[PDB]
């Protein structure tokens, strides 16, 4: 199973997963791949935001979807 | 009516590309002919077709986008419009329909040779015609089928221009068309009052007087925009009348009226004595004109506001009127802002100004929350799962909801300080296990408390705590979507501690971001909704009913319905009471959430005031804070569709621009919050509660007595002589005394028994054991009779003549009643 | 197996005082026709003929012979057993008519001597005694047979006893009581005396035992000072030596050092008899130290004092000398009046000895719970509103019934009346008014309901005055049965089925009436009442046994106090009680109880020491009730020293006189747990301090924050527009600031603040300045908003503190800082 | 009918009476004879007071018995 996480920059990333993972993993793949820090990463998927611990499969992101990251950050 | 899909002559780029060919195939290239071939120059530009050359092409195409606009205002109005064959109304235009309008429009005038009018009619639009068809063949591939369906379609606009048999009423394209060119005419006319009126007239059965004063206020703005002179209007000009049909003239004769079949005369016909012309004023004046023209007793002022006859006139011959004959890009811009401007103007008109740009000055109730919030802040023991329980006073949820509901928590949060931003730790520490419940029903409660201080809190200073609860709201669904439902009070299951967080975390949040933000405020923003299909057409609703209410006008202000109608639909409430959060880039709430409802936020005159959430690199989301001031409302201004979501519903784009007024604001009752603070600065004063509670000692008897029967025992039998007669004389009859005294709490006794006690000296008399012992009991005793009668005989006389001293409003006589107490 | 005694007494029997005037009148008062001590003597110039054998000497045989009874049948009721003769009676079981015979016979015993020879004429002297005995039996032939001698042989009977034939001096009770009656008297003669005091103490002791006898010799010495005899002393470690009056013999020790006994048996020696060298007579020391003599008398070790206690020597010599001596030689009445007098003091000293010793005669002062009581008396009785059918309602104190039932147990309720004024006396009649309906029950059940207030009204109450009152209520007292079995039954505690009001009225009335007697009485005190009682024969016999008992273990003694016995069968038998608690009725004349009133009881009350104090009710003219009432003190007994047989009521029952004395000691006080009625009256007087409560209700007032709030907007407004030159700078600079620090000062609670802002409010002066309507309007504004200021910063600055400081200063016992609290409070 | 009232100053009073004669009336007659007013009167039979208003049948005094008389006063 492959998923693309694509960003308001405009590129597309391409990951490979499997349900039983968590996103936690999701943004270590990110990192791995674009070098973004697991605390900058806000995933959304359908509208909804994603929380740490839990599984992809948990919010029913199937094969070929779409995630959406953003980078939130505090001020200062 | 149907909704727009936000088609516009000033974004569509097919209509542009259109007068752009037109531009460089024809209009701006020097006149073939004869009649004012001669160039003109402005500010060292040239224009060679100065009348009907690119700018007067886009004002045409300016006017049939908003004679379309203004037709459908009417219909939802209710106005019934002229039909054609059809059945079809200019409301019934769709947006592909005036799409391939104005690209006919853009060549209606490219086939003149010259300026010459009276001949060469026939010829210059065969000439116009041949342009359209040769920039639809050399376009073909882009042109067909898309914008036009077919090779008749394309013969159907070309006929229109070739305008042989002069069909200007047959569809909406031949009125559009044909009225767009005629508008622009109502400039070099001289008298004006008579063209105004005429021109008028022939637009007017088409979309209703409302509209038709729309158009051409909106006109003459346009002129403005693109530097064309500006006539003035007197009602009461004693110049002749022209009729504008075959430029005739109205004469009365002998009859003091005027002559009628009205009958028509030629300019030629030289008639009898004291006989002459019907001027201006006295057309406007009549019945058949007044039922059809608003602009009887009316005058409006030429040239521009604000500028010197001098300065104007330097204005028109500046190098933007050349700009405006050239560029095509520029005067679409031009045109672009006088356009969006319209739709402002009428608003503000509608509603009284405010100078002031900033919030209001605190009212009472809320400087009393703000003390109540500081309060709780200091003392987080005060929060139960119930009720808050502070100063002997008990708030629970409704209180707290009252203040999200009627007080500026903007405002509040001004009224705070550092130390109720650090001591939000305190009240996370508290509340360490507190379970938050997002409105997501199958997310996991996750505590708060806890959570601040394991992934939120990191140290620091006050901009630190600041920075971390601006980031805890900006990350954290669980909480924020909590928060904002119960802050606008639309909110389901939610527990009191969720309501008192809010309560208490709404003014911090704002604090923390009008101290942290360093931008200036951005002027547009966009926010993102997933609203409910019914909910979201109520909006839409709404919003095409104001704007269906807000025009501009010549001479009839309806500025009053424009008010009825905005605060009968005014939805600002769904972007109120909270910390609302908004991008720049639209594709946040568009793309990254998926909204199907999203607001585009106007805020030219700056009272919004967002302030800055989080930092806004590259790929963040450009998040701004809004809490919406009490006397701003967002007004619609236009409802676009936008296409569908990622999960296919409809998405729409609501325009609203920001306006403040003293109009908007709400009317609370006072005191829901003054009330409790008062409540809780009621003094306590136990000290003089334990005052009545030792007052109301019962003596005790028992030592007394216990005493005088021991004073019996050794005062029957002493071999010694002078010690018996000490005790039966002097002691025994200050015991029996003392008992009746302290029996009868008669004061007079008491205190004179005081005096009758036996000195230390006169105790020593006698060195026996018992005897100081004696003493000692005796010297208690006289302790208890003295505390008693100075009690009761002394103080609390005191205490009660200072009281009625008080309740007389006699406040120096009760402290004297304290300060001047007798002696017994 | 002891009959009870019909109150025969020498010193009221008519024909036993007859015998010996005649006795007197005849032979003793003559003068004495022999030659030995035939010599008349003086005493305050009057003659004695008989000095030695005489008037005095004959009588005091007689009463010997009384007390000797007396002493016998307390003797067999304590259990001894006692010598019994040939018929196989004891002297306890002499009959008062065989006593009469016995002291007729006693006083012609000596009337046949002719001088005070010893030695020769005991035959001669006994013929003329018997003579003169049977010459006035023969002379009141009429009178006195068959009534006081049955026939000629009793008569005969006791003259053989006079003439004393055979010596057969204990043959019977007759010979005993004659014969030992006239040896008694031996004593005062007798020198040394201890020898003759256990002689004769040996020959009475078998017949009553060592306790009557010792009582006896004790009285018989009080009956010596009475007849102005002198008294020896008595020293058991006297070296005189032994006289053996068996005989007028001797006791020998010899050279051996040893008393010589026969083949043992001390033996007689004469005293003439002749002396072996260094052998020598046994002294009395001696005599009174063998085993034989201790086991049989109780002197040794112990010693008596002679004369009169309290009397110099010289003085009682002169005592002896009085006139009184031949008086009482010469005037039968007197003598037995003396001797009447010594007899009762004899049985009401050993009772006294047997307790604590009282000083004081009057009641005690009251205590705490007496005070209270009274207190709460007056309160019922000023505001009778208080009383319902179940409690009394005062001062928000509920008492019910057992509180005054407690009133009426445990207090003194004539030292509580001595506590109420003439105004709770007038106060009578409204409670009265307001219990008009409520009705009063007999304790005869045959009677009907009386109404009390009603009755007061219309039968009782007479008018007048405050003393008229009094005079009244003691009248329902006397005369209405319905009321006085009633209230007495409830005092006493002894009451069945009685209403709630019938105690509450008891409760009030008892010490009211004592009030009124105290007030009203005037008589001297009697000391003899008589008390009648009709009681059922089971508590009267029971009565009986008690009194007995007690009498029976109250004795006089020389050598061996018995007052601890005496102390427990008081204590066991007591029934003072049953004239006690209540204002119980007596008469002075013994025939309103006995004939008037028909009582099968009569206490017969006596108070030599005066401790009763009963008090006159209603008149005392002849034919009236002669009625006193007594409130029996707390500490004062009635103890029964006699108990007689009196005949029988018109209805046939058994009628009995007990006679009882009045004794006062600390032995006798109750204990009763302090507080049953001071602490419901300190209850009552806890105060309601509601003008205190009202100040600090004022102190927890909220000021009118709004309204100043308000009033910065009115300034603002009306600032915007200028009217005086200047008023608006006025506005701006000199009263904005005022009512912004002002609200911040009420916004916190700072009375500093509110202390400085109070001087920054403009004065009336600066504000003279400007005359427009709103600048009136905001002068009184602005004076309000001073007055909300002032207040706060007055009582949270200045007086809440000092009343803070004042509390701690009294909590710690600094009265003089508590009230410096108050006066040194520092203006802001 | 006869009964004596006997009196304790010695004198012996003979009334002759009627069963039906009240308590009243017999302190009539005894004062007609006696010159002693009523309201001193106090009578007496076998230890209990009699009182006015009931008869001489009531208190089943009868032939020839004896009441006793005392004077009962208020004091002063
Ligand atoms: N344009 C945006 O909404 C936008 C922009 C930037 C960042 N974000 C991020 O989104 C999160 C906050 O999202 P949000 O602001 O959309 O949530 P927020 O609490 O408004 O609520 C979101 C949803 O609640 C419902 N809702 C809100 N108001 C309503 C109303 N008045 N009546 C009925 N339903 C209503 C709708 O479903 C709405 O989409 C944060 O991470 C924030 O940074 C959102
Ligand atoms: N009792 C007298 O000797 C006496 C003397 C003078 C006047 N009175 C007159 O008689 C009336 C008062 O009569 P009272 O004093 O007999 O009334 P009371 O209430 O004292 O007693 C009445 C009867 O109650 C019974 N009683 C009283 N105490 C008892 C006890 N403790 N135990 C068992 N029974 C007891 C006896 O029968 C007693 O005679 C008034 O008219 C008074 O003036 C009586
Ligand atoms: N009453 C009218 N209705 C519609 N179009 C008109 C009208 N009058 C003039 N026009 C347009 O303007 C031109 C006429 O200008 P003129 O010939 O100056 O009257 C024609 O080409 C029409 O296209
Ligand atoms: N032991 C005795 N018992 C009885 N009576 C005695 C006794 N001794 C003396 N008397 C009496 O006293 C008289 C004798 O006196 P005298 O002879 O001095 O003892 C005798 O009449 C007796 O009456």
């Amino acid at each position: 199973m492959q998923i693309f996480v694509k960003t308001l920059t405009g590129k597309t990333i391409t990951l490979e997963v499997e349900p039983s993972d968590t996103i936690e993993n999701v943004k270590a793949k990110i990192q791995d791949k674009e070098g973004i820090p697991p605390d900058q990463q806000a995933l959304i998927f359908a509208g909804k935001q994603l929380e740490d611990g839990r599984t992809l499969s948990d919010y029913n992101i199937q094969k070929e979807s779409t995630l959406h990251l953003v980078l939130r950050l505090r001020g200062g | 009516v149907p909704t727009w899909n936000g088609f516009s002559l000033y974004t569509d780029e097919t209509v542009r590309n259109a007068a752009r060919y037109a531009y460089d195939n024809y209009l701006g290239k020097p006149y073939t002919g004869t009649v004012e071939a001669t160039p003109v120059n402005f500010g060292g530009q040239m224009v060679y077709r100065q009348h009907h050359g690119l700018a007067h092409t886009l004002r045409t195409m300016a006017y049939a986008e908003i004679i379309v606009e203004e037709a459908r205002k009417a219909k939802l109005r209710g106005e019934s419009l002229k039909t054609f064959a059809d059945g079809r109304t200019l409301a019934d235009v769709t947006p592909e329909e005036l799409r391939k309008i104005m690209i006919a429009q853009a060549f209606f005038v490219t086939g003149r040779d010259d300026e010459e009018s009276s001949k060469n009619y026939e010829k210059y639009h065969e000439q116009s015609r041949d342009a359209f068809l040769k920039y639809v063949e050399e376009n073909k591939s882009t042109l067909i089928p898309d914008v036009f369906k077919d090779e008749k379609d394309v013969k159907f606009y070309a006929d229109v221009i070739e305008d042989k048999d002069h069909k200007w009423a047959d569809s909406p394209a031949h009125v559009l068309v044909n009225q767009g060119h005629m508008v622009d005419l109502v400039r070099v006319k001289q008298p004006p009052e008579s063209y105004l009126e005429y021109y008028f007239s022939q637009l007017q059965p088409w979309i209703g007087s409302t509209a038709t004063e729309a158009v051409f206020a909106t006109q003459r703005q346009f002129f403005h925009a693109t530097y064309e002179a500006v006539a003035g209007f007197d009602s009461e000009n004693k110049e002749p009348h022209l009729v504008v049909d075959g430029l005739g003239r109205y004469v009365i004769g002998q009859d003091g009226n005027p002559i009628r079949e009205l009958k028509f005369f030629s300019q030629k016909k030289k008639l009898e004595e004291n006989q002459r012309y019907m001027r201006v004023d006295e057309y406007l004046k009549l019945d058949e004109v007044q039922k059809r023209f608003p602009g009887a007793g009316k005058k409006l002022d030429g040239g521009l506001p604000g500028l010197k006859e001098y300065q104007y006139l330097q204005r028109l011959n500046s190098i933007n009127r050349a700009r405006c004959e050239n560029d095509v890009d520029f005067c679409l811009g031009q045109l672009q802002t006088a356009h969006h401007q319209t739709k402002i103007t009428p608003i503000k008109r509608a509603f009284q100004s405010s100078s002031e740009k900033a919030r209001r000055q605190p009212n009472m109730d809320e400087i009393a929350a703000a003390r109540i919030v500081q309060q709780i802040m200091a003392n987080p023991d005060c929060i139960h799962d119930d009720h808050v329980f502070l100063n002997g006073q008990k708030l629970e949820e409704k209180f707290f909801r009252d203040l999200l509901a009627k007080c500026d928590m903007a405002i509040v949060g001004s009224l705070l300080n550092d130390t109720d931003i650090r001591n939000i730790d305190t009240l996370m520490q508290h509340e360490r296990n507190t379970e938050f419940h997002s409105t997501d029903a199958k997310a996991k409660p996750v505590k708060l408390g806890e959570t601040w201080e394991k992934t939120i809190r990191s140290g620091g200073g006050v901009t630190q705590i600041k920075h971390d609860l601006i980031f805890l709201m900006q990350n954290d669904a669980w909480y924020h979507t909590r928060v904002n439902a119960i802050a606008q009070n639309r909110d389901k299951d939610s527990t009191f501690k969720e309501v008192l967080i809010t309560a208490l975390m709404t003014p911090l949040t704002n604090k923390s971001l009008m101290d942290t933000s360093r931008s200036p405020a951005p002027k547009t923003l966009f926010r993102g909704l997933d609203l409910s299909e019914e909910f979201k057409n109520k909006l839409i609703n709404q919003a095409e009913t104001i704007i269906a209410n807000t025009t501009e006008h010549l001479f009839t202000d309806l500025s009053t319905e424009a008010f009825k109608q905005i605060k009968l639909n005014d939805f600002s409430q769904v972007s109120a009471r909270t910390c609302a959060s908004t991008s720049t880039n639209i594709e946040v709430p568009r793309t990254i959430f998926g909204s199907n409802t999203i607001f585009e936020i106007l805020d030219p005159d700056g009272l919004l005031h967002p302030k800055q959430v989080g930092t806004h690199v590259s790929g963040s989301e450009s998040e701004y804070s809004i809490y919406l001031p009490e006397d701003v409302a967002l007004v619609p201004i236009k409802v676009s569709f936008d296409g569908k979501t990622g999960k296919g519903k409809d998405r729409h784009i609501f325009t609203l621009v920001a306006v403040k007024s003293p109009d908007f604001t709400p009317r609370h009752e006072s005191g829901y919050a003054v009330g409790p603070l008062l409540k809780m600065q009621t003094p306590k004063l136990e000290e003089i509660q334990r005052l009545v509670e030792q007052a109301r000692e019962e003596p005790d008897l028992e030592r007394v007595f216990n005493l005088q029967s021991r004073v019996a025992r050794q005062a029957k039998f002493s071999t010694e002589s002078g010690y018996k007669t000490f005790l039966n004389e002097k002691v025994a009859p200050v015991l029996e005394q003392s008992l009746n005294g302290l029996l009868d709490n008669n004061v007079t006794i008491l205190g004179k028994v005081l005096s009758a006690f036996p000195s230390d000296g006169q105790w020593s008399a006698f060195n026996s054991v018992e005897a100081r012992q004696m003493k000692i009991q005796m010297d208690a005793i006289k302790q208890m009779v003295e505390k008693k009668a100075v009690l009761e005989g002394q103080i609390l006389p005191a205490l009660a003549q200072c009281q009625n001293a008080l309740e007389k409003q006699n406040i120096a006589g009760a402290l004297q009643a304290l300060r001047n107490i007798p002696s017994l």
